């Protein structure tokens, strides 16, 4: 199927002591394979996945220095914004970064992208053309005039169509049997009373990969969505995921209510119904 | 911008009393990123516990994984404990198997 590779960086500014906490993590799909933090005791760049602990020590010392290069960008960034906001130096923010690149089932590019934020809001990113710049705000702006004077969008997009995609491709083939493998959902149905006339019904769906996924509810093959309840897809920890959906129903009418799931590991969508014996 | 987490607490497999299990509490939607999370037996903090790194979603907001081991029982309580600046009190969830 289609496939993305992305890094993710986060910057603390600590106004009491210090230098600012940096976390950034890398995924392929939704598998980490990489990451730093300013805290632990390495200060390199470290391997999450076993096909990345094939790549040799002038692998991990480039990528050593650039995230922590990365970390002195955010540093001088988080000074930078105080200025254009006025704010005080009393306080602690945050700025988040976040770029990667998509490719088809036939891993040719698709799309890239390249997204900063300022205290959770959105800053400035780079459009889909990869050429041009969205400020959210004028202190936005003021970056987005010093971007294009530097040139910075040629060198995102060089990165996003040639070596990001170029090293997403080197990483789905080293880590084929993981990461070209897809894990379909295990499935089945809990019944819990909520009076001697009432229960709900739950749909679950265990152990799959990737993390998209699709549950919905019929009833009589019509959608349903009063007196449903549908959780947020969660990690198991060991790299599948999780979700659940639960419908109330009157009891001695289960049979009318059927679980639908769509998922990239099955070929047809499955469809469950409550079997009356638990 | 100050948003509230959102906790799931549950199980990695369906829970089988006496059957040795990983206990996970889910924190996520919240902003900004410190935040405080402990897993509680009978009440009590629970002390090897790890968590994920640090990740964010699309609207920018955090997300952490914590968990531990653990063997359910019919006696023991298990419960997920989270403080974070848009919280005036800890908010407990309770391990329930059925969720
Ligand atoms: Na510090």
């Amino acid at each position: 199927g289609s496939h993305s590779m992305r890094y993710f960086f986060t910057s603390v500014s600590r106004p009491g002591r210090g230098e600012p906490r940096f976390i950034a993590v890398g995924y392929v799909d939704d598998t980490q394979f990489v990451r730093f933090d300013s805290d632990a005791a390495s200060q390199r760049m470290e391997p999450r996945a076993p096909w990345i602990e094939q790549e040799g020590p002038e692998y991990w010392d480039g990528e050593t220095r650039k995230v922590k290069a990365h970390s002195q960008t955010h540093r001088v960034d988080l000074g930078t914004l105080r200025g254009y906001y006025n704010q005080s130096e009393a306080g602690s923010h945050t700025v988040q970064r976040m770029y990667g690149c998509d490719v088809g089932s036939d891993w040719r590019f698709l799309r890239g992208y390249h997204q900063y934020a300022y205290d959770g809001k959105d800053y400035i990113a780079l459009k889909e053309d990869l050429r041009s710049w969205t400020a959210a705000d004028m202190a936005a702006q003021t970056t987005k005039h010093k971007w294009e004077a530097a040139h910075v969008a040629e060198q995102l997009r060089a990165y996003l169509e040639g070596t990001c995609v170029e090293w997403l491709r080197r990483y789905l083939e080293n880590g084929k049997e993981t990461l070209q493998r897809t894990d379909a959902p295990k499935t089945h149905m809990t019944h819990h009373a909520v009076s001697d006339h009432e229960a709900t019904l739950r749909c679950w769906a265990l152990s799959f990969y990737p993390a998209e996924i699709t549950l919905t509810w019929q009833r009589d093959g019509e959608d349903q969505t009063q007196d449903t309840e549908l959780v947020e897809t969660r990690p198991a920890g060991d790299g599948t995921f999780q979700k659940w959906v639960a419908v109330v129903v009157p009891s001695g009418q289960e049979q009318r209510y059927t679980c639908h799931v769509q998922h990239e590991g099955l070929p047809k969508p499955l469809t469950l119904r409550w079997e009356p014996s638990s | 911008i100050q948003r509230t987490p959102k906790i799931q607490v549950y199980s990695r497999h369906p829970a089988e009393n006496g059957k040795s299990n990983f206990l996970n509490c889910y924190v996520s939607g919240f902003h900004p990123s410190d935040i405080e999370v402990d897993l509680l037996k009978n009440g009590e903090r629970i002390e090897k516990v790890e968590h994920s790194d640090l990740s964010f979603s699309k609207d920018w907001s955090f997300y952490l994984l914590y968990y531990t081991e653990f063997t359910p029982t019919e006696k023991d309580e298990y419960a997920c404990r989270v403080n974070h600046v848009t919280l005036s009190q800890p908010k407990i969830v309770k391990w329930d198997r059925d969720m």
